[PDB]
């Protein structure tokens, strides 16, 4: 199987809303995806599992969807301390590409 | 509430066998999987494998599969990762988190339960030279 997320990087500004694209190469569940938060030298963590559960103590501001291949984590609000490489992988963690996104 | 630390060495001459440490201080490893994940410094991450703590079921990557080891002690609270033919393309940052909820036990019912991964540490590096 193979995963591929677009775009690559990202710098916008406070106050807006950015939107990611997660795309697998068959027919996904919605219930083998999770996403990463990693900022460097840090410890990375988890942002959201099985695509719409929102994992424990993570602002509402992250909010993800999609369905068959076609996978989106967009935040409502962006904020300066959102500055992290965010991940997309599956359950057995195989792939992996890594989308950053700066502040503008 | 459960707290888990990574460990080994610094400096890992070629032609020498890799071997790192995890450690877990929070609970038990009882119910859950514990995995590996590679970062090289240039690129992301990169996925290892997984084993279950009876060391009845392991997952690995197909890249690096002949010369990974992993195992883990259910009482002595940890897991220990080994690896062969150590290059300098190895030289990376190593992390240790346990796998999703599942408690799916046996050879017989099918290893079922992997969903998330949760707390990763801090992780350690490791620099391949002769030096
Ligand atoms: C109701 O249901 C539940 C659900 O099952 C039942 O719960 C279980 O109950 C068991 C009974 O009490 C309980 O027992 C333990 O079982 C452990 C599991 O053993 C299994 O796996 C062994 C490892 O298999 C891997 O390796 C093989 C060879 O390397 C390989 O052939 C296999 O394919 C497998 O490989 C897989 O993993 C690889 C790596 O991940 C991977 O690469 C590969 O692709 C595969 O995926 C296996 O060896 C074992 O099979 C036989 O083993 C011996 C043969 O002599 C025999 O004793 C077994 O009965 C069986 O025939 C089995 O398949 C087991 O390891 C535990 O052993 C502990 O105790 C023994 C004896 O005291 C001791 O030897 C061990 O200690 C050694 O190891 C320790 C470190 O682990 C050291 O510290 C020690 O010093 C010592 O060296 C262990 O302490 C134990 O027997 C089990 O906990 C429950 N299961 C779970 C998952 O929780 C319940 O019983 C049911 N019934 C009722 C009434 O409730
Ligand atoms: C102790 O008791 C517990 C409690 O029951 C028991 O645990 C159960 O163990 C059984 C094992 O026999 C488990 O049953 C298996 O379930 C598998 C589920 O995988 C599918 O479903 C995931 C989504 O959940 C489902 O939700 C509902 C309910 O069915 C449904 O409406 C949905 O459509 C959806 O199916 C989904 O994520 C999953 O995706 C798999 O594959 C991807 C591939 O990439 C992987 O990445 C995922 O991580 C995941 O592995 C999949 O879609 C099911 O597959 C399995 O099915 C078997 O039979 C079918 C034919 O029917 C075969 O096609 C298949 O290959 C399997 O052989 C099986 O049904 C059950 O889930 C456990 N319960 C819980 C709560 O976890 C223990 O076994 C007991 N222990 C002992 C010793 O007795
Ligand atoms: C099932 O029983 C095992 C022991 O056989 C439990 O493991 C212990 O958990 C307590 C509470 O966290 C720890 O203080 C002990 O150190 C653990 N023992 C070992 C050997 O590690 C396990 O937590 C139980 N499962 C549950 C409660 O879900």
């Amino acid at each position: 199987i193979d995963l591929t997320q677009s775009p690559r990087t990202l710098s916008l500004s406070a106050g807006e809303r950015a939107t990611l694209l997660c795309r697998a190469s068959q027919s996904v569940s919605n219930v083998a995806l999770a996403w990463y938060q990693h900022k460097p030298g840090q410890a990375p963590r988890l942002l959201l599992h099985e695509a719409s559960t929102r994992a424990t103590g993570i602002p509402d501001r992250f909010i993800g969807s999609g369905s068959g291949r076609d996978f989106t984590l967009t935040i409502t609000s962006l904020e300066p301390e959102d500055f992290a490489v965010y991940y997309c992988q599956l359950s057995g963690r195989r792939l992996g590409q890594g989308t950053k996104v700066e502040i503008k | 509430q459960v707290q888990l630390q990574e460990s080994g060495p610094g400096l890992v001459k070629p032609s020498e066998t890799l071997s790192v440490t995890c450690r877990v201080s929070g609970g038990s490893l009882d119910l859950y999987y514990w995995s590996w994940i590679r970062q090289p410094p240039g690129k992301g991450l990169q996925w290892i494998g997984f084993v279950y703590f009876d060391g009845s079921y392991g997952d690995y990557d197909p890249s690096l599969r002949s010369r990974v080891t992993i195992s883990a002690d259910m009482s002595k609270n940890q897991i220990s990762l080994r690896l062969k033919s150590v290059t300098p393309a190895d030289t990376a940052v190593y992390y240790c988190a346990r796998l999703g909820p599942g408690g799916i036990f046996d050879r017989w019912t099918g290893h079922y339960g992997d969903k998330w991964l949760d707390p990763w540490g801090q992780g350690t590096l490791v620099t391949v030279s002769s030096a």
